[PDB]
């Protein structure tokens, strides 16, 4: 088992930028290293093979270098088709992949707009309460969402998911759902989601009082 | 074009078996080694198995050894993966991948070149179930812009699709990736931002389609 | 027994 480690895990860049991604093998793999491009919902595409040999369909702004344990992929002038996740793969001993480096679109900081949604009366009839917190159209991706119920910090009872970066405005959006039994929901009054983000001068809290 | 088209994906109960296939075209299948590779939700890419061009040599990842078998029918341009004793951790997109083809035999070691688009295998004891659709109702709880949506809860298997106003509302819509709840059922939200002045007058309906259960739900979302 | 040998 050979472990492949890529750096960085995410890189933000603009069209025209020079971009370098690194891949490290846990032991020597000579030149038996390939690089793949992968876009959301699409199969990987081979870009570089034998560490530094471009496949013929690949534009020459891509290059690879390295032998032994340290390898790099360079894009000399980033183009819109190049925003993607890049994976390295060793093929010296079986086949193992790095964790991927996402090359995302850089844009100006945008604070999220934050919205909270109480559970619907329809759902409460079934015995469950979902409370939803929406963080809309923010950049960069790093955001922290904390649920507080009568100021008590919640752990273990929420799930999150995030959109892919928007093709038009390069922002992200995030949804977090707090799920309680109806019985637990009716024991408390104030339901709050607290959001921290680079675009916010201080944490934003959206809340409601159950039954109002 | 080198083309690899996987089939056979679906829902399988834990402990049971499933056979995947991959139909190849655009190259001489009988001359190429072939791989299976998977990606489990939340994990990285993971090689599964290789088979030689003639089906002689076969190798497997430790995580599937003794459970999976790879084979091929060169006369029908088809690659197979027989999976047995399946477990939740085998839930993944399974890709058929061609071993690197070098007609000049230049190099000492071999990787992969062309990938198929994959087929999804879901290992679960859950039964097909259509979603409940609940409103995410707009209230005072962003100036000229309001958000509303629908919570699409407790369905199985994936996927669901959501549209707004029968396709007339697309700007500002975010439909989120589903999450798998501890119950074994999926849940997702779809939201849209709209002018807050429109909340009294413009009707907003989310249209939810869950083909596996033949479920179609239209939910009007009101302030 | 080299799995990375030429499989073609």
């Amino acid at each position: 088992d050979i472990q492949m480690t890529q750096s960085p895990s995410t890189l933000s860049a603009s069209v025209g930028d020079r971009v370098t991604i690194t891949c490290r093998a846990s032991q020597s793999i000579s030149r038996w290293l390939a690089w793949f491009q992968k876009k959301p919902g699409k199969a990987p595409k081979l870009l570089i093979y034998t560490a530094s040999n471009l496949e013929s369909g690949v534009p020459s702004r891509f290059s690879g270098s390295g032998s032994g344990t340290e390898f790099t992929l360079t894009i000399s002038s980033l183009q819109p088709d190049d925003f993607a996740t890049y994976y390295c793969q060793q093929y010296y001993n079986y086949w193992t992949f790095g964790q991927g480096t996402k090359v995302e679109v850089k844009r100006t900081v945008a604070a999220p707009s934050v919205f909270i949604f109480p559970p619907s009366d329809e759902q409460l009839k079934s015995g469950t309460a979902s409370v939803v917190c929406l963080l809309n159209n923010f950049y960069p991706r790093e955001a922290k969402v904390q649920w507080k119920v009568d100021n008590a910090l919640q752990s273990g009872n929420s799930q999150e998911s995030v959109t892919e970066q928007d093709s038009k405005d390069s922002t992200y959006s995030l949804s977090s759902t707090l799920t309680l039994s109806k019985a637990d929901y009716e024991k408390h009054k104030v339901y709050a989601c607290e959001v921290t983000h680079q675009g916010l001068s201080s944490p934003v809290t959206k809340s409601f009082n159950r039954g109002e | 074009q080198v083309q690899l088209v996987e089939s056979g994906g679906g829902v399988v109960q834990p402990g049971r078996s499933l056979r995947l296939s991959c139909a190849a075209s655009g190259f001489t299948f009988s001359n190429s080694g072939m791989h299976w590779v998977r990606q489990v939700p939340g994990k990285g890419l993971e090689w599964v198995a290789i088979i030689w061009y003639d089906g002689s040599n076969k190798y497997y990842a430790d995580s599937v050894k003794g459970r999976f078998s790879v084979s091929r029918d060169n006369s029908e341009n088809t690659l197979y993966l027989q999976m047995s004793n399946l477990r939740a951790e085998d839930t993944a997109v399974y890709y058929c991948v061609r071993a690197y083809f070098d007609s000049e035999n230049l190099y000492d070691k071999y990787g992969m070149d062309v990938w198929g688009q994959g087929t999804t295998v879901t290992v679960s004891s859950a039964s097909t179930k259509g979603p409940s659709v609940f409103p995410l109702a707009p209230s005072s709880k962003s100036g000229g812009t309001a958000a509303l949506g629908c919570l699409v809860k407790d369905y199985f298997p994936e996927p669901v699709t959501v549209s707004w106003n029968s396709g007339a509302l697309t700007s500002g819509v975010h439909t989120f990736p589903a999450v798998l709840q501890s119950s074994g059922l999926y849940s997702l939200s779809s939201v849209v931002t709209v002018p807050s002045s429109s909340l009294g007058t413009q009707t907003y309906i989310c249209n939810v389609n869950h083909k596996p259960s033949n479920t179609k739900v239209d939910k009007k979302v009101e302030p | 027994p080299d799995p990375n040998a030429n499989p073609n």
